[PDB]
Parts: structure tokens; sequence; C-alpha cells
């Protein structure tokens, strides 16, 4: 019903530019102050813009002379337009309406940017196949790993989504290489071994679809 | 600019406990001061407006009080699906800053991890690099010590390491150790182990794998 999306977000080079956008459903934007609010990976929130109804802008001093906010009516969609990008600004961009002491806060889900010089990199998935010294009766782990990516972030399903149940996919971990790494993992029994297909997707900014079965060794 | 001094920055507690997380401006602020609560993966969510109101449909657990520069934000009730990260926030002067935020986890009873150990795959060793991974399941607390030894000599320097969030229907953490070297070094040794150390287990586990 009522919501806030966000996009426009993306991997950009140092000093590039970018527009973010923001349509409101359910709130017109032109008669509320809305804001931008953004989130470095794994740190806290950071204000970084507001607009008013009557058309005042304000922004954070870090971003005081590159960035601005706008605003069409007519589409009711808010703007953020980035200039001058370093790579501290990459972050998670959330768009915002707080109403002032009342109710109806809305957020949206967010766009990441990340600037960096570095090049998209396609992941490389490989199988972590299940011991071949798991007893039949009780549970065995299996998985994937997807290595040597960049940049965040990366997708990975089990089975088309089928198998939901005893799986973790791992934050990911920026390696020594400035590449990021990832594994999911997954409980099935023993049995079932070799009876059941136990299947991992991963997808990438890049359009790298890796459908890699996992099998028993030999 | 007005700074926000959250406390404390994380916390432990059992269902149903009390929880109160405190938020100290630098200036007066009168009330304008809001309390937003972020899941992992989401977006933060507004509960608490103008340091006491409840955002709509916000569970009565959560409450907010306080006026001038001391607030406090309290969950009577402790939930599992509370376990988030809590940011307290100034509106009024420009610009809203937030405080350091809190981590809220939930306690439970301790649970061992299921521990795995996962040769590199032969497709990787023509990658030249071989990656060894060790798995913690489901376990709580997340404090745990993960050791590689291979041939019996401890490594340090060349592995990482992931933690998953809190789970909704186990409340418990897992833990990825992964080594990494080359396929060179991978070829002059044979046995490789990494040596978990938890609460719940009574001496540290060890899971192998030879090379064949």
């Amino acid at each position: 019903e009522v919501q806030l999306v966000e996009s426009g977000g993306g991997l950009v080079q140092p000093g590039g530019s970018l527009r973010l956008s923001c349509a409101a459903s359910g709130i017109i934007v032109s008669r509320n102050y809305m804001t931008w609010v953004r989130q470095a990976p794994g740190k806290g929130l950071e204000w970084v813009s507001v607009i008013y109804s009557g058309g005042t802008t304000y922004y954070a001093d870090s971003v005081k002379g590159r960035f601005t906010t706008s605003r069409d009516d007519s589409k009711n969609t808010l703007y953020l337009q980035m200039n001058s990008l370093r790579g501290d600004d990459t972050a998670v961009y959330y768009c915002a309406r707080d109403p002032p002491h009342r109710r109806g806060s809305y957020w949206g889900q967010g766009t990441l940017v990340t600037v960096s010089s570095a090049s998209t990199k396609g992941p490389s998935v490989f199988p972590l196949a299940p011991s071949s010294k798991s007893t039949s009766g009780g549970t065995a782990a299996l998985g994937c790993l997807v290595k040597d990516y960049f940049p965040e972030p990366v997708t990975v399903s089990w089975n088309s989504g089928a198998l939901t149940s005893g799986v973790h996919t791992f934050p990911a971990v920026l390696q020594s290489s400035g590449l990021y790494s990832l594994s999911s993992v997954v409980t099935v029994p023993s049995s079932s071994l070799g009876t059941q297909t136990y299947i991992c997707n991963v997808n990438h900014k890049p359009s790298n679809t890796k459908v890699d079965k996992k099998v028993e060794p030999k | 600019d007005i700074l926000m001094t959250q406390s404390p920055s994380s916390l432990s507690a059992s269902v149903g406990d009390r929880v109160t997380i405190t938020c100290q401006a630098s200036q007066d602020i009168n009330k304008y001061l809001n309390w937003y609560q972020q899941k992992p993966g989401k977006a933060p969510k507004l509960l608490i407006y103008d340091a006491s109101n409840l955002e709509t449909g916000v569970p009565s657990r959560f409450s907010g009080s306080g006026s001038g520069t001391d607030f406090s934000f309290t969950i009577s009730s402790l939930q599992p699906e509370d376990v988030a990260t809590y940011y307290c926030q100034q509106s009024d002067n420009l610009p809203p800053t937030f405080g350091q935020g809190t981590n809220v986890e939930i306690k439970r009873t301790v649970a061992a991890p299921s521990v795995f150990i996962f040769p590199p795959s032969d497709e990787q060793l023509k990658s030249g690099t071989a990656s060894v991974v060790c798995l913690l399941n489901n376990f709580y607390p997340r404090e745990a010590k993960v050791q590689w030894k291979v041939d019996n000599a401890l490594q340090s320097g060349n592995s990482q390491e992931s933690v998953t969030e809190q789970d909704s229907k186990d409340s418990t953490y897992s833990l990825s150790s992964t080594l990494t070297l080359s396929k060179a070094d991978y070829e002059k040794h044979k046995v490789y182990a990494c040596e978990v150390t938890h609460q719940g287990l009574s001496l540290p586990v060890t899971k192998s794998f030879n090379r064949g």
C-alpha cells in the first residue's frame, strides 16, 4: 500500500556521479519533508540531506557542495544527485518520511551505492561435498563456496528455493585481495544422499548465474 | 552538531526479561528523540517518536521515556523476534544525529556446535588455490574458538571467519572458518584439521581430513 522505493544505486568510480530516485506511493512528496539517510557496510546511520515542503534543502557537511536533493511533484519522486563521489560515500541509501510529532513513519528498503576503482569480477562457485564419513540416520553438511567476486552482493538459493530449512548463507568476508568471498551451507539427512538432488544457485551483479550440483566425491 | 551517546552497545537477556537502553544528548533536545529498530538485512523501522510516543502497530512491550538530555528505551518482556540493533536519534536540531547503536541478543541455553570440515575441491586446485572450510553449525553462545592445525602445525594469518546472525527459530549462531593457501602448500602436507573450543563442549573437538 504505502511505501517508498529507492533506485539508482550501483558501483561507480571515484569522482563519478549518480542519481538516486525515491518513488512515493501513498505519500505526497510535496506535502511532507523527505530525508536521505545512509549506512556504511556494518556501521551506523548518518543523516545525509533533507528537503522541506517549502523547497528548503539542507545537507550534511561531508556531502555539502557535492550532493543535491530535489523532487518532481508531478512524478511524486524524490531525487538525490551525487557528484564528485568518494570512497567514504559507499553505503546503503534510504529515503524516509518521519512525520513531525505524528504517526506514520516510512523508510524505503534502500539502494546500495559502491564507489571504488575496482572492476566487477564474477565469482567462482566451488563445492563443499558431504563427508564420506557421514553415517546413515544422522545429519550431513554440504555447501558451496562463492569465491573472488566484487562488488557486493551475491544471492544464493538451494534447489531453486525448494530447500530453505537448515540453510546458512554466511555474510561476505573481504579478502586480502580486495575481492569478497562467501559460503552457503545446508544440513540434510545422511540418508537421501544420492537419492535427492542438492543444487545451489548463485547470482551476482555481473551476469553470473551458477547452478551447481553437490555430489559425494567418488 | 549534537552528540548522541547510546549505551550499552550490546546486551543479552532471556525471553520475557526487562531490557533498557540509555541515550544521553550533548544538548537539550526537549522530547525530540526517536528510537529505531533495525533487524538484520532490513531497513530501520521507527518504533518510538518524540521520546515516548509509540508508532502504529508497535507492541506494548516497547516503551520510551525522558526529556532534556537523558532518555530511556525499554522492552518489558523481551521476545525472540526483538533481536535487532536499536538506534536513538534526535530530530529537531539540524543535522539529525544518531547513537552508536545497541545490539540486542536473546539469551537461551548453551548449544554445542556441530562441526564439519571441508577439503578443497578438485576444480579449485586447478585455480592454483586450496580453500579448506570449517563449519560450526547452530550453537549458542557466539563466543567460540576455531584453530587451524595442518600436519599438527598451528596456523595464523591465513584464515578468515564469518558468523551468521542470531536465528529466528533457534536463537543460535553459525560460524565458518576458511583457510586459504596455495596449491603448493596444500600438496606439501597431509593432515588437515580444525580444532573448535566452545562452552558446551567438554574438551576441544577436532575434525580432520587427509588428502585421499
